[PDB]
RNA sequence: CGCCGUUCCGAAGGGACGGGCGAUGGCCUCCGUUGCCCUCAGCCGAUCGAAAGGGAGUCGGGUUCAGAUCCCCGAAUCCGGAGUGGCGGAGAUGGGCGCCGCGAGGCGUCCAGUGCGGUAACGCGACCGAUCCCGGAGAAGCCGGCGGGAGCCCCGGGGAGAGUUCUCUUUUCUUUGUGAAGGGCAGGGCGCCCUGGAAUGGGUUCGCCCCGAGAGAGGGGCCCGUGCCUUGGAAAGCGUCGCGGUUCCGGCGGCGUCCGGUGAGCUCUCGCUGGCCCUUGAAAAUCCGGGGGAGAGGGUGUAAAUCUCGCGCCGGGCCGUA
RNA sequence: AUCCGUAACUUCGGGAUAAGGAUUGGCUCUAAGGGCUGGCAGCCGACUUAGAACUGGUGCGGACCAGGGGAAUCCGACUGU
């Protein structure tokens, strides 16, 4: 697994042809994005609540995505 | 205590069959095999005892798969000559070679008078 | 404190083999253990590696040298003559 | 008496250029606050010419005989200095402790080096500062 | 019948960068393949020989009547291949002069460009290069002492469940997770670098031992980091309480999975230093670095040769396994 | 196990746990032996040793574990087979 530190670089990595699917997990300190490529599980984690649904809405639209529970 | 036990068919005490304590997810104590220790190299020398630096210590099929800044340092002879006996191999054969051309000019000189 | 009166180095040895064949290994066992001063850097680091090899832990130089001892009467005799013979050798 | 002064060629001991030849450029035998010890500005062959024959013709001699060089600040105890001297007119105002600050002066500095050396080596001159030490 | 012999009485190479002559094809542009010649070429011994030696790379959870590091779930990784092997990034993209413009910059020419940082140790994401050559790793005994990390044991508290309770016991018992791989940081080690120059010698260990061939003291660099944090990952596992179903469901919910101490302790491991030898404690496959510089690449761009860098694409057959 | 004590002979290493004595429980104390933070103060701690009182029907290495000793002679030096 590889971790990811800005938003950017994440959306980069939901636009790879190769990505499968992005899991949103929601904790009680934080939210994180999984998106699963061929190879890496890649993971943001985002602490700030609001800044989780704005990205959650910015999502490529193709891209499968699974909320977890 | 949990009492251990191997994971392979090897259940004698080889050099390849060394093992570390893992505590894992489901909260129990298994093995798992280590890899052996790698070395650095040994400086090309053949005189200087300690072993180079800025070169991963691992097994010799493992440096296939690393690049090359890995394996080696920014200098002559780099990651295969200590830095210690390139100054020394500088000086030698700069030294040397001035002594070439102090004991040419005598010669000459000598056969001039001669 | 003076531990032992004579056997010294030998007292490993107990009351084994004799006190003539322990009288003689002592002279053996302590200049085999020796550190002789290097010749080449000065310091007293020329400890015996094997049979007949010492090895300087500063410089790292290796010698051929006696069984028990770093140089042999017999091996400096020599160096000498063949020394003046080169000499006369040449002239 | 003292001999670390420019236009001296020295061999580089120690780094990335190890038995590469430069030239003092500026020495500083006093050192200075950010180096209080003694070093030296100097300019050297990062990558010498290649042997070059009658057997070649004109663009591939050319091509052979360009100079790589190096602007660099050394410690005195890195460098071995030798009995021969080499005068090429390298431009201080351009070749400078102050090229450190900033790779646009650097590249310069570099470019300076190189051109004279280039112009220097053809002639013929100073033959031994332009053969690389084989050690 | 055969036996000896294993480099010894042997024309023991069927290979190759490259070059020149042709022949065939195709994404027919020009490149492959292919035949011959030239050039280059030590290995010097076929082959077999280890389910404890060498030898890349897989772990956590669940699952059966019986198999699981093999099945399923999840997370990885080695090797090989693809130049129709794809996309990024690197090579890479600068400067002089002359015009135009207030400038930002734009045009025309002329030159450079097989990366860069550090005094250094050495660092950075790559960072061309063949025959040939040098070296490293694989690859090294036994014993002692000491130190670091773990697992276990122990001690003091919080929970959750259980035992005892005639008397006493804030009590006794059980249980109280986080894999590989990647990143970061402790910790450990260095016979690594720079300044400097030390006797009124000093530093220092359980022991030693170290220094003008550079000590103390400062400031750095590197290697291992199996320890902790983080992604993995709470979604799982476990404890306990409570609900459902066809009720043979990876069923669904609440809560919890917490905070400290200590040791010549035991086991394993990593490291430092010593002792012993008329004893000195494998070889090879395999992998790597360096030295050299035969060559190749483009003429300022639609950039090229090239890349041990980041992604991406395809595959891993055979036998054993209760 | 602690404390004391220990000969002949000797190849000076031994002999040697020579031989020979005394002590040992339980309980309540005393002293000494350290670390961290800021000749002192506070806060933490790890088992040890020595000493004393009291105490039991003199029992106390209470089971277990655990060398009898000395003086000589023959042979072979020893360890090993
Ligand atoms: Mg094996
Ligand atoms: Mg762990
Ligand atoms: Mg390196
Ligand atoms: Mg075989
Ligand atoms: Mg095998
Ligand atoms: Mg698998
Ligand atoms: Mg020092
Ligand atoms: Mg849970
Ligand atoms: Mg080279
Ligand atoms: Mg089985
Ligand atoms: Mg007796
Ligand atoms: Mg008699
Ligand atoms: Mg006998
Ligand atoms: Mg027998
Ligand atoms: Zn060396
Ligand atoms: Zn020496």
């Amino acid at each position: 697994p590889r971790k990811i530190e800005e938003i950017k670089d994440f959306l980069l990595t939901a636009r790879r042809k190769d990505a499968k699917s992005v899991k949103i997990k929601k904790n009680k300190d934080n939210v994180k994005f999984k998106v699963r490529c061929s190879r890496y599980l890649y993971t943001l984690v985002i602490t700030d609540k609001e800044k989780a649904e704005k990205l959650k809405q910015s999502l490529p639209p193709g891209l499968a995505v699974k909320e977890l529970k | 205590v949990q009492r251990l036990t191997y994971r392979r068919r090897l259940s004698y005490n080889t050099a390849s069959n060394k093992t570390r304590l893992s505590r894992t997810p489901g909260n129990r104590i298994v093995y798992l095999y280590t890899k052996k220790v790698g070395k650095a190299p040994k400086s090309a020398c053949g005189v200087c005892p300690g072993r180079l630096r800025g070169v991963r210590a691992v097994r010799p099929k493992v440096l296939m798969r690393l690049s090359k800044t890995k394996k080696h340092v920014s200098r002559a002879y780099g990651g295969s000559m200590c830095a210690k006996c390139v100054r020394d191999r500088i000086k030698r054969a700069f030294l040397i070679e001035e002594q070439k051309i102090v004991v040419k000019v005598l010669k000459a000189q000598a056969q001039s008078q001669k | 404190a003076k531990r032992t009166k004579k056997v010294g180095i030998v007292g490993k040895y107990g009351t084994r083999y004799g006190a003539s064949l322990r009288k003689m290994v002592k002279k053996i066992e302590i200049s085999q253990h020796a550190k002789y001063t290097c010749s080449f850097c000065g310091k007293t680091k020329m400890k015996r590696r094997a049979v007949g090899i010492w090895h300087c832990g500063s410089c790292m130089k290796t010698v051929a040298g006696g069984a028990w001892t770093y140089n042999t009467t017999s091996a400096v005799t020599v160096k000498s003559a063949i020394r003046r013979l080169k000499e006369l050798k040449d002239q | 008496g003292k001999f670390m002064k420019p236009g001296k060629v020295v061999l580089v001991l120690a780094g990335r250029y190890s038995g590469r030849k430069a030239v003092i450029v500026k020495n500083i035998d006093d050192g200075t606050s950010d180096r209080p010890y003694s070093h030296a500005l100097v300019a050297g062959i990062d990558r010498y010419p290649r042997k070059v024959t009658a057997a070649m013709g004109k663009k591939k001699i050319a091509k052979r005989s360009k100079i790589k060089s190096f602007v660099k600040v050394y410690n005195y105890n890195h460098l071995m200095p030798t009995r021969y001297s080499v005068d090429i007119p390298l431009d201080k105002t351009v070749v400078n402790k102050d090229v450190f600050r900033d790779p646009a002066l650097k590249r310069k500095a570099r470019r300076e080096a190189k051109v004279k050396f280039e112009e220097r080596y053809k002639t013929g001159k100073n033959k031994w500062f332009f053969q690389k030490l084989r050690f």
